[PDB]
């Protein structure tokens, strides 16, 4: 599932047994409800660019 | 950097400015507080290793602006499998002496899982190469960031448009327009996927920059997830300079 699309995934995707798939996050972020997307936690998350993301806000 | 432009202030915050007796031998890539990623090569000649100093929130080499900071590097990690003076293997991993404090100018770029960076990353076409690096062969160094965007290549097209192992990867143009440079080495190749930007090559160093019918080389960052992950966790070792096992 993984290898395509990225399993759907907004960041990381693991394969499990079955018809079975579970995204992940990487830290200073939190997946959401939807099982894919994943939101900061924290005020200056990797790979995201504050003067961008403010200009956005 | 050839033929790209001035990164604005801040749209680069992972950047790192590597300095020797305070005069420029690198660039590297913020990608923990504590943690930066650069180029093994960097660090073939260094005779004293105390004097080696990482910047952060580094924009316009001319002026002090305050939103500079500067560390020391407590560690100088290197692949065992990397001979000093060639391409295989030019990775580095730099412990600092403090953490620096994130910021507006200051953030890390995505260490990406593994599985992650070969199965999407590798296929996103464009990706970001940046630093303060010569601006033509044969050329002065830029006073501000620079950057440029670059297209990946296939291994096999790499070498059919033009050795290249699996270490590594091709991307950049062969016109001779468009390049990474000396002065570049260490800097990041940082690749935007969903929002987000995400650590997938260092630049390394080929048989020139903007060389005609030639890609840039870069390192191949996903073969090193793991490899990053374990020292990380590590304890910090008395001696700068660290050889540590690969795979
Ligand atoms: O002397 C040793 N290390 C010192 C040390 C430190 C920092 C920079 C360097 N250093 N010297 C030359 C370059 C360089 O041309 N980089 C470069 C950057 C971007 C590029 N983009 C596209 N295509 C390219 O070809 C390309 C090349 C570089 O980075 C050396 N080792 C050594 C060991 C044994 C024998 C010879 C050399
Ligand atoms: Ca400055
Ligand atoms: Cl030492």
């Amino acid at each position: 599932i993984c290898v395509n699309e990225n399993g759907g995934c907004e960041q990381y995707c693991s394969d499990h047994t079955g018809t079975k798939r579970s995204c992940r996050c990487h830290e200073g972020y939190s997946l959401l409800a939807d099982g894919v997307s994943c939101t900061p936690t924290v005020e200056y998350p990797c790979g995201k660019i504050p003067i961008l993301e403010k200009r956005n806000a | 950097i050839v033929g790209g432009k001035v990164c604005p202030k801040g749209e680069c915050p992972w950047q790192v400015l590597l300095l020797v007796n305070g005069a420029q031998l690198c660039g590297g890539t913020l990608i923990n507080t504590i943690w930066v990623v650069s180029a093994a090569h960097c660090f073939d000649k260094i005779k004293n290793w105390r004097n080696l100093i990482a910047v952060l929130g580094e924009h316009d080499l001319s002026e002090h602006d305050g939103d500079e900071q500067s560390r020391r590097v407590a560690q100088v990690i290197i692949p065992s499998t990397y001979v000093p003076g060639t391409t295989n293997h030019d990775i580095a991993l730099l412990r600092l002496h403090q953490p620096v404090v994130l910021t507006d100018h200051v953030v890390p770029l995505c260490l990406p899982e593994r599985t992650f960076s070969e199965r999407t990353l590798a296929f996103v076409r464009f990706s970001l190469v940046s630093g303060w690096g010569q601006l033509l062969d044969r050329g002065a160094t830029a006073l501000e960031l620079m950057v440029l965007n670059v297209p990946r290549l296939m291994t096999q097209d790499c070498l059919q448009q033009s050795n290249i192992t699996e270490y590594m990867f091709c991307a950049g143009y062969s016109d001779g327009s468009k390049d990474s440079c000396k002065g570049d080495s260490g800097g990041p190749h940082a690749t935007h996927y969903r929002g987000t930007w995400y650590l997938t090559g260092i630049v390394s160093w080929g048989q020139g920059c903007a060389t005609v019918g030639h890609f840039g080389v870069y390192t191949r960052v996903s073969q090193y997830i793991e490899w990053l992950q374990k020292l990380m966790r590590s304890e910090p070792r008395p001696g700068v300079l660290l050889r540590a096992p690969f795979p």
